[PDB]
């Protein structure tokens, strides 16, 4: 819950970086403004 | 480009100008600090603060009423109000089981109403007088954006899920869209066709692309397209916002790269690209007719809270863009 | 600001 894990881009292919915290596969299904939210709550700003 | 005096003091999600029906041009923008505030916008690229409204959460969409006479704002506290602005008193229309991500008003020649989206996985219509719903359909996965544009709205979920519904006499669905993305979606919205009828929509992903769908076009395979955008090992960032020309029909798109930039779907190209800005741009928007863009520049978490800066200033700018985006 | 074009999926 939260983005707890620091951000890591994550390579690919088209070579690539992906500089968005959901292309990561722990936080994949859920969005930006979902974790935001769970951010602000825990009171991690 | 001009900066909007008194900008909210936290990050900005949401974007809408006032419609035709009101003289002059009055701005709403939605942030994370809960609030909804509208900004008076005239011919010189002043702006005046008019009034305010807050939420006990943060807010994620706004719209108006086609008579210009009410804004509405969707919000993390699982409600959406009615702002009425002569009398400057908000009542809340619309409850939900969890955040309202997107708000819509739906004229339609027999009925209208509030279409609100909710991360419930719901889909409710409400009148603004009742308590009770009027409608409410079930959504697959969770509401991520929707757009409106009678008879039409569409509706992306998590899961990529993407759905089209009719408005005619009662809303209902039309069809699901397997989703030209492969990535989570952020953002979408309907375009209309030469003869003003709405005839397919931009959808964004996180994946620095944006797909074009028509829904009844001859050749699918052809008509249909994707294309790469906000990408500077290359580096991509999420789309975080669309919006079409009300006149030209061509489109913005804004990323998560800090950058906005025009496009021709109909030419397949690059209008423009701007610069760089400090941060990336989280929404945007067009005034009545097209002769204001404008764009909000704020964190959209998407690197994490690590690389939220709460002391950084949250702007909106507005651009005079309307030749920018007449096509050839 | 010149007018390219898209950079299309293929």
């Amino acid at each position: 819950t939260g983005t707890t894990i620091k951000f890591n881009p994550p390579t690919g292919t088209d070579s690539t970086k992906h500089q968005c915290i959901t292309a990561m596969k722990e936080y994949e299904s859920k969005s930006l403004e979902e974790l935001r939210l769970e951010d602000y709550q825990a009171n991690r700003k | 480009d001009i900066e909007v005096t008194s900008s909210p003091d936290d990050s900005i999600g949401c974007l809408s100008f006032s419609p035709p029906t009101l003289p002059g041009n009055f701005l709403i923008a939605g942030s994370w600090a809960n609030d909804v505030r509208c900004w008076e916008v005239q011919d010189s690229g002043q702006t005046i603060p008019k009034a305010q409204q807050m939420h006990t959460g943060p807010v994620l969409d706004v719209c108006w009423s086609d008579d210009g006479s009410k804004v509405f704002t969707a919000s993390c506290d699982k409600t959406a109000k009615m702002w009425d602005l002569s009398s400057n008193q908000a009542i809340q229309i619309a409850q939900h089981d969890a955040p309202v991500k997107t708000i819509h008003w739906i004229k339609a020649p027999n009925y209208s109403c509030v279409m609100t989206g909710s991360w419930d996985k719901t889909l409710k219509f409400w009148d603004t007088r009742s308590s009770n719903p009027m409608m409410v359909l079930q959504l697959p996965e969770r509401c991520y954006c929707a757009d409106v544009i009678y008879p039409m709205a569409v509706v992306a979920t998590a899961e990529r899920g993407l759905i089209v519904y009719q408005l005619e006499n009662q809303p209902s669905e039309f069809r699901r869209i397997e989703s030209p993305l492969k990535h989570q979606h952020r953002c979408v919205a309907i375009f209309k066709d030469k003869q003003n009828k709405p005839t397919g929509f931009a959808l964004g992903s996180i994946e620095g692309r944006v797909a074009i769908h028509y829904i009844n076009p001859p050749n699918p395979a052809k008509d249909n397209f994707t294309f790469k955008c906000h990408r500077s090992p290359q580096d991509i960032y999420a789309v975080n916002g669309i919006a079409f020309h009300p006149v030209h029909g061509t489109l913005a798109t804004v990323g998560s790269d800090g950058r906005f930039s025009f496009w021709d779907k109909d030419a397949r190209t690059k209008l423009k690209t701007s610069e760089q800005l400090d941060q990336p741009i989280s929404a945007c928007c067009f005034n009545h007719n097209g002769n204001i863009f404008a764009y909000a520049s704020s964190y959209d978490w998407s690197k994490g809270h690590e690389f939220y800066n709460p002391q950084k200033k949250n702007y909106i700018f507005l651009r005079n863009a309307a030749e920018e985006l007449k096509p050839r | 600001d010149d007018e390219e074009p898209m950079e299309l999926d293929y």
